[PDB]
């Protein structure tokens, strides 16, 4: 089984968002699906659930009339559509089946006044193993991705959760832990993708 | 209307046994509830059902040394051999008239955990980030267990409040905490000091990594 959510992203108060959430490995139209959310540092909070094959829908008090859920059992998918959109609504929102129960991963639902912008990325250093890095600085909304070489490397790798800075904005910073003997000659690149600003930087860190 | 309630906290020992309550309002008395766990920065994970019976089922890949039960308007999570990773979560859960009920969640502490001493890599502001005329120290904090600092940082020797940035403590994939800081400087307060520091503060011992332009 895997539910995997997509949609998620930031609107503005009063906006509109739908949100898609694909299952496979199981006959969906037999379930009743659901859709939880989380805001930050909070629990968890159910939202909606749909009857399999979509005759009966429930809703929290807090989402009723603003929030539809649906579903298309032949594409085996399930949708949350949201108008009239309140910051209290900003929360990775999951996808779920509880009868074994599944979970989705989660899409993250920003609802603010403020305006997207892309992260400008810098390298960090290096100085028989150096640490070198990417600050991924001053981006809005989450979430950002980083890997390093494409995915070839893994080992060491170490992503940090981003600060919300004073000004709003984020900032965070991948490192890696590589042999003090390969820097000279292996390349190290740090692919960092903002999904919200369509931005997609390759920063390659050189010794100094 | 049907209502979970969860203590916020518990605590069990490294190796031994912890029981988790999960209270039902007054009408339900015959619901079946679920345990799922989340670490943290990470979703939800399903852990097991338990109806008001005792028995239970559980999840895909959930070791044996969790359990179920229950008593009267009280249903149960036991976790067997407590291992750092159980250091997460439990949001208990049921479903009523299509309706679905959450429980607040209990936060699990496993003690009698090592001290870990965090490892603290400092990093001056880049080549690039100078040539924009900004300048951002990065301080990094990771493998540190139990899950607490505090940062400080230091021009020369003088205290630096503003322009500090520093996160709450995550809990890492290896059930280690990390944490970050940040401090921004205009190029022109760089260059006049003769160092900065990040000063890691974890269970009174403060340990400092040192840049200097």
């Amino acid at each position: 089984v895997q539910l995997l959510e997509s949609g998620g992203g930031l609107v503005q108060p009063g906006g509109s968002l739908r949100l898609s959430c694909a299952a496979s490995g199981f006959t969906f139209s037999t379930y009743a699906m659901s859709w939880v959310r989380q805001a930050p540092g909070k629990g968890l909070e159910w939202v909606s659930g749909i009857s399999g094959s979509g005759g009966s829908t429930y809703y929290a008090d807090s989402v009723k009339g603003r929030f539809t859920t649906s579903r298309d059992n032949s594409k085996n998918t399930l949708y949350l559509q949201m108008n009239s959109l309140r910051a209290e609504d900003t929360a990775v929102y999951y996808c779920a089946k509880f009868s074994r129960d599944y979970w989705g991963q989660g899409t993250l639902v920003t609802v603010s006044s403020a305006s997207t912008k892309g992260p400008s990325v810098f390298p960090l250093a290096p100085s028989g193993t150096a640490a070198l890095g990417c600050l991924v600085k001053d981006y809005f909304p989450e979430p950002v991705t980083v890997s390093w070489n494409s995915g070839a490397l893994t080992s060491g790798v170490h992503t940090f959760p981003a600060v919300l800075q004073s000004s709003g904005l984020y900032s965070l910073s991948s490192v890696v832990t590589v042999p003090s003997s390969s820097l000279g000659t292996q390349t190290y690149i740090c692919n960092v993708n903002h999904k919200p600003s369509n931005t997609k930087v390759d920063k390659k860190v050189e010794p100094k | 209307q049907l209502v979970l309630t969860q203590s916020p906290s518990a605590s069990a020992s490294l190796g031994a046994s912890v029981r988790l309550t999960c209270t039902l309002s007054s009408g339900h008395s015959s619901y079946v509830i679920a345990w799922h766990q989340q670490q943290s920065e990470k979703g939800p994970r399903y852990l097991m059902k338990v109806n008001s019976d005792g028995s239970h089922s559980k999840g895909d890949g959930i070791p044996d040394r969790f359990s179920g039960s229950s008593s009267g308007a009280e249903r149960y999570l036991t976790i067997s051999s407590l291992q750092s990773e159980d250091e997460a979560d439990y949001y208990c859960q049921t479903w009523g008239a299509g309706i679905l009920v959450f429980g607040g969640g209990t936060k699990l502490t496993v003690l009698s955990q090592p001290k870990a001493a965090p490892s603290v890599t400092l990093f001056p502001p880049s080549s690039e980030e100078l040539q924009a005329n900004k300048a951002t120290l990065v301080c990094l904090i990771s493998d540190f267990y139990p899950g607490a600092v505090t940062v400080a940082w230091k021009a020369d020797s003088s205290p630096v409040k503003a322009g500090v940035e520093t996160t709450t403590p995550s809990k890492q994939s290896n059930n280690k905490y990390a944490a970050s800081s940040y401090l921004s400087l205009t190029p022109e307060q760089w260059k006049s000091h003769r160092s900065y520091s990040c000063q890691v503060t974890h269970e009174g011992s403060t340990v400092e990594k040192t840049v200097a332009p």
